[PDB]
């Protein structure tokens, strides 16, 4: 019964225990506008205010920064819960009031129905799950390469037996406004290919242009022309150029315009383009299992797609890898001294079979608590089989 | 102003090119943001030296850094010894309304940051918010009025 | 910019607002809806202790003094109560398991005279303990703790 | 490694004095070792490839990895990655009365990557809805984009 | 011989087994000692029969 | 809890049980 | 320079990979002496000068 | 190590290689190392029996 119930108590790394902290991260679709995702950020801060101003100290919100997409589009709030003891029974605690939330922020436009706690132990949370890399390792591009990332999340959005939410990494791929300068139609009409860029950059991306000293303290010195004047494509007649003739000459006159396609999140693994793939195990499957199987669904995509493996699914892991390696040792050694004070060969079994006795006790309790089996236990197991012999080990002793 | 392509190929890339014969080292994973910002990141072996590493990638850079366009230079690059994952976060407000997150901000990032970043805060400091700077906002009808370009 | 045929001068003033603005307007933050700013610090690989932290409200330490009328810091995020209530809610586990043994001693060999062995011998132990650890570089840790107890 | 190091730090006290031209090429600091560990050679199974093809094959596709991996020191490419070559004719160019430098001047201003920033961003009109990045020129990728050059 | 044999910090894990399989191991040599002197000193030196 | 109780649980079981198997698989390991 | 040792240029991307432009002339206009003459150069005036 | 973890990327490497693209091992300090211990060990056990 003892390996029974040990094969059916399940494992994990380390407790999620509520740190009085934890954040919600929103995020809008694509061409979202700070003043749009900002109204999300709006309807998240009176939740925590109203509906939860009991467990909730306060609420700090950024708009347009998260773990990843930044600008106008992103927003991250790092809340801040109540001491620990205002905050009584499991309902007020983390894993609730997070719940809830979760369920909250469910009903909006925007996915971003979010907010967790820390993964125990910061940045040291690889244990979610995998990270999956899609490369391009042919001269493929953002056509293709994505083009296989959707025909691979289907292969195992479809059997949801070994494999649970495949998605992908804010990628997205919203429009953009390409204009096209033509070069001739200027050239000819007595204006610089340089003028004409610093002047689209200048007014519609920014320029860093000189320093400055404000208050015995260096700043810089920033030329970007008003807002209203390149909010809309039109817009982009409104601004003249200077000619070698002398008279300006509007950007109609020398360029065309159309809507395209990009990616405002382009990014590559190991030099070659690629694409991350995040996933959840399965209902009652190890990493492994999950795999594989990923393994096999990539062999499908065209030629040129390939994969590898990051942080969060490099490795191989505890139960299942190591502990079942070095446990032999601790028990394997453990018939060592035990002869180095005993000398019998046999008489060092006596000890050993206890092991068992009060490995069942903690698989026990432990079963019974939703406990699992995690390091802490695991540690908590070594030390059961230390004072297990002990005992043992005396009542033989005086024996002998 | 850079779209993720343009800051891709032109930033991203030299410098990824450039990242050779570097003691230990488990893979780099790159991106490129239309925000005109990119961020490779390198990881090594548990235990590697921290500190030798957060300098070799640091020169090993140089190797390209004559490389990048005259305006990511001009703004800068930074390497580093991240950590990802935040160790507190103050916060400063205005008890008054005679600040604002254009203020606060600026009275932080100019009197604040620059020494808490140079401290035992270790890593980096993400700043929310911008240290003021002269913004000079171009009108097109006047400036063509006059006959003029930015 | 130019000076005018006419005479007259166009300054840049004519054809462009002029103000202190940020360097960027991508990012902005409330702390419950009142505008505000504030820090985003991190770790630097293999970092120090809270040391950092402990550090970080040194600089901020003698920064308050010279902050104009309406700054006040706030902190929301932080990662330190836990450290604090971490140890402390253990320390007491340590203490407690002492007082329990002293008791489950008595109530064997009813003797204060003996009982006070074992309750001099347990404490001896520990201290030695978190001498041979800094002699291998572990420091007293939320983790580190437990095993003490255990 | 900190050897390995200094040196490629002391160096750029000296950078900004090497000509435009040594600079734009890359400099290249190292822990040598001056003496091949392997030699793995590619050749063409069918003659579709070639010294030029095969060479370009690995350059871009195995090098780059195999000189950041555990290939220490440097890898030394037994050919050259392929790169666009402009094979300049005087008598055309004379007759058309051009010298190299209009060739060149020609191509850094049609062959580029320009920012240009977006539609409603960072300051924004408050009620924009849309918010797109801009696309302007970007690299050419084929011979023939090169030959159409004006 | 069932605690050190693990100080193996074998992975991102042993990051922690090490902060473990040793805080235990030194701790009880201290007690062996400790128990191997002192403890019977004083419990040899120490009150009523 | 994790720490603790796992330890707890196996401790009881290891006294209430070791107590009666130990002078026994001991005998029979002769 | 740009016609006897070439000139690093621009760069440039084939098949999603940054390489490099260069310009330097065909072989045949520069493998003997007498070559050097074949080159002409601009003048303020307009017109070419070997 | 170095070489062990060269033939490391080739290892991927090899699977999108176009057709008549074919690795191959000229020179090469493994062998060695691989005959030079064979070539020891066996002579530690010989000396054993022996």
């Amino acid at each position: 019964g003892m390996a029974y119930l040990f094969v059916r108590l399940p494992s994990s790394f380390l407790p999620d225990e509520d740190q009085g902290v934890f954040m919600t991260m929103v995020q809008l679709p694509a061409g979202a506008t700070q003043e749009r995702t900002q109204k999300v950020l709006n309807e998240v801060t009176h939740y925590y205010l109203t509906k939860e101003k009991n467990n909730v100290e306060s609420v700090f919100a950024v708009n347009g920064f998260g773990f990843a997409g930044r600008g106008q589009n992103t927003g991250i709030a790092f809340v801040s819960l109540k001491d620990w003891a205002d905050r009584p029974g499991e309902e007020n605690k983390v894993e609730a009031i997070t719940m809830r939330a979760t369920r909250a922020f469910s009903q909006i436009k925007d996915a971003m129905v979010f907010a967790f706690n820390l993964p125990a132990i910061v940045e040291l949370g690889t244990a979610t799950g995998f990270d999956f890399e899609l490369i391009d390792q042919a001269g493929l591009g953002h056509e293709k390469l994505t083009q296989a990332r959707n025909q691979l999340l289907a292969e195992a959005a479809k059997h949801p037996d070994m494999l649970t939410s495949v998605r992908p990494n804010g990628l997205e791929d919203t429009p953009q406004f390409k204009i096209d300068i033509d070069q001739e139609k200027a050239q000819a009409l007595g204006v610089s290919i340089n003028d004409i860029n610093t002047t689209l950059g200048a007014a519609w991306g920014g320029s860093y242009v000189n320093d400055f000293i404000d208050r015995g303290r260096v700043k810089k010195v920033y030329v970007m022309s008003e807002a209203k004047y390149r909010m809309l494509p039109d817009d982009i007649g409104d601004w003249y150029v200077r000619a070698a003739d002398g008279q300006m000459v509007p950007f109609s006159a020398f360029s065309s315009s159309r809507w395209e396609y990009g990616s405002p999140r382009l990014e590559r693994y190991n030099g070659l383009p690629s694409m991350e793939i995040l996933g959840q195990a399965a209902p009652g499957k190890s990493t492994g299992e999950a795999m594989e199987l990923m393994e096999q669904l990539a062999s499908k995509l065209p030629t040129g797609v390939g994969y590898d493996w990051t942080g969060m699914s490099y490795q191989e892991r505890l139960s299942g890898n190591q502990a079942p390696s070095l446990y032999a040792i601790s028990l394997i050694v453990v018939f060592l001294c035990l002869a180095a004070l005993y000398e019998s060969w046999s008489i060092p079994f006596s000890v050993m079979l206890v092991v068992p006795l009060g490995v069942i006790g903690a698989l026990l309790a432990a079963t019974f608590r939703g406990l699992t089996n995690d390091v802490y236990f695991q540690v908590g197991l070594l030390t059961t089989i230390g004072l297990s012999a002990k005992n043992a080990i005396l009542i033989v002793e005086f024996a002998k | 102003g850079a779209d993720a392509k343009t800051v891709q190929d032109t930033v991203t890339q030299v410098i990824e090119q450039n990242m050779n014969g570097i003691d230990n080292l488990m893979y780099m994973s790159s991106n490129s943001d239309s925000t005109g910002t990119v961020q490779i990141t390198l990881t090594f072996e548990s235990g590697t030296d921290a500190d030798i590493a957060q300098v070799q990638v640091q020169n090993k850079l140089q190797l390209a850094m004559p490389l990048l366009p005259q305006e990511v230079q001009q703004q800068g690059v930074s390497v580093e010894k991240s950590s990802s994952s935040f160790l507190m976060v103050v916060g400063v407000i205005n008890t008054d309304g005679t600040m604002t997150q254009e203020d606060i901000s600026d009275y932080v990032a100019a009197n604040m940051k620059d020494a808490i970043s140079r401290t035992s805060g270790v890593g980096d400091v993400q700043l929310f918010g911008s240290q003021y700077a002269m913004r000079i906002w171009m009108n097109p009808n006047e400036l063509n009025k006059f006959q003029l370009t930015p | 910019l130019k000076v005018n045929q006419d005479g007259s001068r166009v300054l840049l003033r004519d054809v462009a607002k002029i103000e202190l603005g940020g360097e960027n307007y991508d990012i902005i933050a409330e702390f419950n809806g009142q505008p505000a700013s504030g820090l985003g610090i991190k770790l630097a690989t293999g970092a120090n202790a809270l040391d950092t932290a402990a550090a970080i409200r040194a600089e901020l330490a003698k920064m308050e003094p010279f902050f104009p009328s309406g700054l006040k810091i706030v902190y929301p995020y932080d990662t330190t109560p836990f450290v604090k209530i971490s140890i402390h809610e253990v320390v007491k586990t340590l203490v407690e398991a002492i007082i329990l043994v002293f008791l489950v001693m008595y109530l064997f060999l009813q003797n204060f005279r003996a009982t006070l062995i074992p309750t001099i011998a347990v404490p001896v132990v520990l201290l030695g303990t978190f001498a041979v650890l800094a002699a291998f570089g572990f420091s007293i840790n939320t983790l580190t703790m437990f095993g003490m107890v255990l | 490694d900190i050897a390995q190091v200094q040196v490629q730090n002391k160096l750029q006290l000296a950078m900004p004095l090497l000509p435009q031209e040594v600079q734009q090429q890359g400099v290249s600091v190292e822990k040598s070792s001056s003496s091949f560990l392997m030699v793995v050679g590619v050749i063409n199974t069918d003659g579709t490839m070639t010294q030029e093809d095969i060479s370009d094959y690995v350059a871009a596709n195995m090098k780059d990895a195999i000189s950041r991996t555990s290939g220490v020191g440097d890898v030394q490419l037994f050919g050259s990655q392929y790169a666009m070559r402009i094979w300049m004719n005087p008598n055309e160019l004379n007759k058309f009365q051009l010298t190299p430098v209009d060739v060149i001047t020609a191509i850094k201003a049609q062959n580029a990557q320009v920012a240009a920033g977006q539609l409603g961003g960072t300051p924004p009109v408050k009620g924009q809805q849309l918010n797109a990045s801009i696309i302007a020129q970007t690299r050419l990728t084929s011979t023939e984009e090169f030959g159409k050059i004006l | 011989a069932v605690f050190v044999p693990m100080a193996f910090f074998g992975g991102s894990t042993g990051a922690i087994y090490r902060q473990f399989s040793i805080t235990i191991v030194s701790a009880m040599a201290l007690s062996v000692l400790v128990a191997l002197i002192l403890t019977p000193a004083l419990c040899a030196t120490m009150l009523k029969p | 809890n994790a720490v603790g109780t796992g330890v707890m649980g196996g401790m009881v079981t290891a006294t209430v049980l070791a107590i009666f198997f130990v002078p026994v698989f001991f005998v029979v390991v002769r």
